[PDB]
């Protein structure tokens, strides 16, 4: 079924089969009437632009609500096997089957055309009721047929004699393409073939003399290989309208991204395009740039972003110039570049203020964060604050937003948290962006849905409520991970929670092997940090005290200049707690616990106030004190049960005291 | 593209509370005449890209009649002086 | 902290801690090129068809930063 | 030999195969005249070495003393000539070449075969009233020819038409489309339309027919830098680097 591919802007033998089918559901002499889920499969990928920007969105609107079968390949092959499945499709299916034999000619195309138009298509409805008198179905211009109709038609009256011969050389070398396939010999003798063929064919107006030297005209020209062929020029294997390609590549990248296709028939035509439909179809160029990013391939990635961002700013007249960089940037700050990134972007900036356009601002703003979040590290190094663009864009408007205000309120929490905040406001705030997502399509927006799964979750489990974070965690996506983040975060996150597993059950040889790859792989810095506190919690169990305590400080001390990231700061503090304690002396670390357990009972997070807790009391009983400890284990024992991970420290402490 | 007052809620709120140039492509310019094509609407403007296949759609249809409407104006017959464009100005002046 | 691949007559410098990608030409063939102490040692092409003749003044050729002009060995 | 010119593709294998018609490589001398089997007074093998190694611009060996012999045995070749002349014009050494040139007008007035050099050099010259010369004589000749397209785009550019000049660029290109060279100027005109949209894609042709284009890059780099995408402009500056490195102006 493979063979070179071009872009064609005439009648694809794909777009006579359809023209095939309607012609038997209109015709209604037959009874045959072709299911609606087939003319949905066949019609929908022709229809017209869909357009999908690079990056910068994701499936904003390419998702449809329904799951939709692939796009059909133009190859009789694959369009038989939708029809063949039925019981009775075989009836259906012949019918086509039927129809392209006895279409053996240019003028039987046209006798085909000429039907359609003079009777089957119609202008308007107000004329349906006054044609009662025809015995064929009759179509109106505005419906989903009609509209596809009319544009077939007006292929056919749009070009010269040149186009119509390239109709029929293509056709009968896709139609004898099916012939040299197993399928066929399965349909050799099919006696319902010879029926259907006969009702269109009847009519001939001769079969004695002409029909003799016909079939001369037709063999003649066809490669019978009695002798050299006639030599003509190389002629396409498929031909493939432009929206019918863009169908079948969204699909794919979309397909790839996150009712079988066939990969491998795709993407070798993909390769066979004469370089000028590329530059007709700027697509094909970063769809090898997403494969290429599968791989990791540096240049062979930016060489392809560079070659679609050149052919699409020439052919969209608006400027479009201010979004190459965009993605250029989020293309850096994929491979770990960020301060590449970094002057990528500066002048985007530039570039928004000389369009003078205020719709781009929105969205060079909204990416900037976005970099932030992945990035933390280089919030100062940007020239707006990222409080700043909160309190811009909280009172940005009360219309044309959507999905601003959305993604407004997101990144106020996660700063919220971050500045360890009350309490209260967090959950204000985190209500305000839960609201504005929900109420909106959640599914279409996809991205912010799982942003809000993560940070729910990420809330919950700080607050100490597992049972919570355990109805959420069923809805946050695996391996879907999100866009400007590299490509194999998603399979390090994975890895790191098998490392910790692998703490838990004592597997050191794992996790000390994962540690080498530590120190020379590229991470995100939310992924360094839990790799960074994977290694403390290791040293802790091997025993070697004295080059953790010295780790520990220096991870703490720079959790708090580089990042003020309070909560890692949190969970750093109390591993040297128990570093101390462990070594018999925690008696240092009294003033350190004191500070924080006021602290945070101002900020309420009870989980906070529980875990000092216990550490407050595993001091004091390795003092000699533990009668006191006892006594205030008693009155709190029943609020410190409430969390879970917490129960085996606290179950394990009760058998001590006995 | 809710804009935030197709949402319910939000609108129902906000009552309470108040209580593009064409640049050419490529493709666009021709062999034939150096002008290049200027689209007539835009719907032929695709997103903003040109698609092709109208843009060949309406040159078609322009060249189509421009067969037909050739013997109008400058060619004028020997024999006869006057040319055939007001042939039918004078053919309407007689019936009406 | 730099990645370099050399081919025929053009190496590729691509920055890994920090920054883009560089790349330089060179006067003519090489045939290999060896790492030293801050920088490459490049040795000539010698021959190829099947007549064999090769070059002896010179084929070795010193670079300490992509950017700044090579050098020449001393013996 | 052109078809077995058009397969080299590097300096390299030109040096590989040269050996090859030395050493291992011998005439029929049955079917060849004699005097003429031997490979070092053979002329081909000389015309050979003209071609191949300044086309390519490879490095010359074996190359003067061959050059001079022709002269000798062809003064009045008009070929050799005019590729003598578009040596000068290679070597951006403008005065001798129209000299050079010069002789093959006066001597051989119909020839579209190396004049796109000419029309070239003169539109640097200057001297519009010179170029208006060639423009009406050149189309008077055909308008068929690959290069009679090409000597009065340049004409028509020098007098600020350029809605005009951008068309007959794109049709001296429809005729043979061998000749990239059209391509940058094709940019270049939309440039100074103040339409760079249209320009960037067109550059960009230019360097998918063949990588190693230094014109392309520079031109397509140009038209970022126009705009002030100074750095989504660095790639294309610096990939053109490597084409010339040996050039101030870069």
């Amino acid at each position: 079924k493979y063979g070179p591919l071009g872009i064609t802007n005439f009648i694809t033998p794909y777009d006579l089969c359809i023209l095939i089918l309607i012609h038997a559901h209109c015709s209604q002499d037959n009874g045959i009437s072709v299911p609606t889920a087939v003319f949905l499969r066949l019609i929908s990928p022709t229809r017209p632009s869909l357009e999908w920007n690079p990056l910068l969105k994701d499936n904003s609107n390419l998702r449809s609500s329904s799951i939709v079968p692939p796009p059909v390949l133009p190859i009789l092959d694959n369009i038989i096997r939708i029809l063949l499945d039925d019981k009775d499709g075989n009836k259906i299916a012949l019918t086509l089957m039927g129809y392209l034999e006895a279409i053996n000619g240019l003028d039987s195309i046209n006798r085909l055309m000429m039907d359609l138009e003079k009777n089957c298509l119609v202008n308007n409805y107000r004329s349906m009721k006054m044609r009662t008198t025809s015995t064929r179905r009759q179509m109106t211009r505005a419906s989903f047929l009609g509209t596809f109709l009319s544009t077939c038609i007006r292929k056919y009256q749009i070009g010269d004699f040149e186009m119509r011969e390239t109709i029929w050389i293509n056709l009968q070398n896709f139609k004898t393409v099916f012939k040299h396939t197993p399928l066929w010999l399965r349909f050799k003798d099919n006696v319902h073939i010879q029926k259907v063929k006969n009702c269109l064919l009847a009519n001939d107006e001769i079969s004695v003399e002409d029909q003799q030297m016909v079939e001369f005209f037709q063999h003649f020209n066809n490669g019978n290989d009695a002798d050299s062929k006639t030599m003509n020029e190389e002629n396409y294997g498929t031909l493939i309208s432009i929206q019918h390609l863009q169908s079948i590549v969204n699909r794919q990248i979309v397909n790839w991204l996150d009712y079988e296709e066939q990969s491998g028939l795709v993407f070798d035509l993909l390769d066979t395009l004469s370089l000028n439909d590329a530059t007709k179809f700027p697509l094909i160029f970063i769809l090898k740039y997403l494969e290429a990013i599968k791989e990791n391939s540096y240049q062979t990635a930016l060489d392809s972003l560079h070659n679609y961002f050149d052919y699409k700013s020439t052919g969209n007249s608006q400027n479009y110039f201010h979004i190459s960089l965009l993605s250029l940037a989020t293309f850096h700050s994929s491979f770990n570049e960020c301060d590449a990134a970094i002057n990528s972007f500066e002048e985007a900036t530039r570039i928004a203020r000389e369009n003078k356009d205020m719709e781009t601002l929105n969205l060079i703003m909204i990416w900037i964060i976005n970099f932030i979040e992945v990035h933390p590290e280089y919030a100062n190094r940007f020239y707006i604050t990222v409080e700043q663009i909160i309190k811009y864009l909280k009172n940005s408007s009360d219309v044309e937003d959507a999905n601003i205000f959305s993604n407004a309120y997101k990144f106020e929490t996660l700063l919220s948290m971050v500045k360890e905040s009350k309490t209260a406001e967090v959950s204000s705030s985190l209500l305000k962006f839960m609201a504005i997502t929900l109420q909106n399509v959640p599914s279409q927006n996809f991205d912010l849905f799982q942003s809000l799964v993560s940070y729910e979750v990420k809330f919950w489990k700080e607050l100490g409520y597992e049972s919570i974070s355990d109805v959420y965690e069923k809805f946050l996506s695996k391996t879907s991970s999100s866009s400007l983040r590299n490509y194999d975060s998603s399979i390090i996150n994975q890895d790191i929670k098998v490392a910790f597993k692998a703490l838990e059950e004592d597997d050191f040889l794992k996790v000390k092997q994962y540690l080498l790859k530590s120190e020379s792989l590229e991470l995100d810095y939310d992924q360094k940090i839990n790799l960074k506190y994977l290694r403390v919690k290791y040293l802790v169990k091997i025993g070697d005290y004295d080059l953790s305590m010295r780790l520990i400080n220096q991870y703490v001390k720079e959790c708090c200049e580089e990042v003020a990231d309070s909560n890692w700061r949190f969970k750093f503090e109390i591993e040297s707690i128990n570093v101390l304690l462990l070594s018999d002396v925690g008696i240092r670390s009294l003033p350190k616990i004191i500070k924080l357990i006021d602290e945070y009972k101002e900020i309420g997070n009870p989980l906070r106030c529980v875990i000092l807790l216990l550490k407050l009391c595993e001091v004091l009983i390795q003092v000699g004190k533990s009668m006191e400890a006892e006594c205030l284990i008693s009155c709190n024992l029943s609020t410190i049960l409430e969390f879970p991970f917490v129960r085996k420290k606290t179950d394990e402490l009760l058998e001590s005291l006995s | 593209a809710r804009a935030l007052r197709d949402i319910s809620l939000f609108n129902d709120i906000r009552k309470d509370q108040n209580s593009v140039k064409y640049i050419p492509s490529l493709s666009a310019y021709n062999v034939f005449n150096e002008f290049p094509y200027y689209p007539t609407s835009a719907s032929q403007l695709l997103d903003g890209k040109l698609d092709e296949f109208l843009m060949l759609s309406e040159q078609y249809k322009s060249r189509l009649p421009k067969i037909r409407k050739l013997g109008w104006n400058r060619f004028k017959p020997i024999g006869i002086n006057k040319t055939m464009y007001e042939l039918e100005m004078l053919r309407s002046r007689a019936r009406a | 902290d730099c990645f370099v691949v050399v081919l025929s007559d053009i190496a590729h410098v691509y920055m890994l801690k920090n920054g883009g990608s560089t790349t330089v030409c060179f006067p003519f063939q090489i045939g290999n090129a060896f790492w030293y102490a801050n920088g490459v040692i490049l040795e000539r092409e010698t021959s190829a068809s099947k007549p064999i003749e090769f070059d002896l003044k010179h084929k070795y050729i010193t670079l300490t930063d992509p950017m700044a002009p090579f050098g020449l060995i001393s013996i | 030999w052109l078809e077995l010119m058009d397969c080299l593709q590097k300096v390299d294998d030109a040096l590989l195969l040269n050996n090859y018609l030395y050493q291992n490589f011998q005439f029929k001398f049955s079917e060849n005249l004699g005097s003429q089997r031997t490979i070092e007074f053979n002329i081909m093998i000389k015309f050979f070495k003209l071609k191949v190694f300044e086309e390519l611009n490879g490095q010359l060996e074996d190359y003067f003393e061959d050059l001079e012999f022709l002269l000798q045995v062809f003064p009045n070749f008009t070929f050799l000539k005019a590729y003598n002349a578009t040596i000068s014009y290679n070597n951006l050494d403008y005065v001798t070449a129209e000299s050079r040139f010069d002789d093959i007008v006066k001597q051989d007035p119909y020839r579209l075969n190396d004049l796109e050099t000419y029309s070239n050099i003169l539109y640097v010259m200057q001297k519009n009233s010179k170029l208006a010369y060639l423009a009406q004589f050149v189309s008077q000749i055909d308008r068929f020819r690959p290069e009679t397209c090409c000597i009065i785009a340049n004409y028509y550019s020098a007098r600020q038409e350029h809605e005009k000049s951008i068309m007959y660029f794109r049709r001296a290109l429809t005729l043979d489309k061998k000749t990239t060279n059209a391509w940058t100027l094709m940019g270049h005109e939309f440039v100074e339309l103040s339409n760079s949209h249209a320009a960037i894609e067109c550059y960009r042709r230019a360097v998918d027919i063949c990588p190693r284009d230094f014109k392309a890059w520079f031109g397509l780099g140009q038209a970022y830098a126009l705009l002030d995408m100074h750095l989504y402009s660095l790639y294309y500056f610096q990939k053109a680097c490597t084409l010339k490195p040996w050039d101030r102006r870069i």
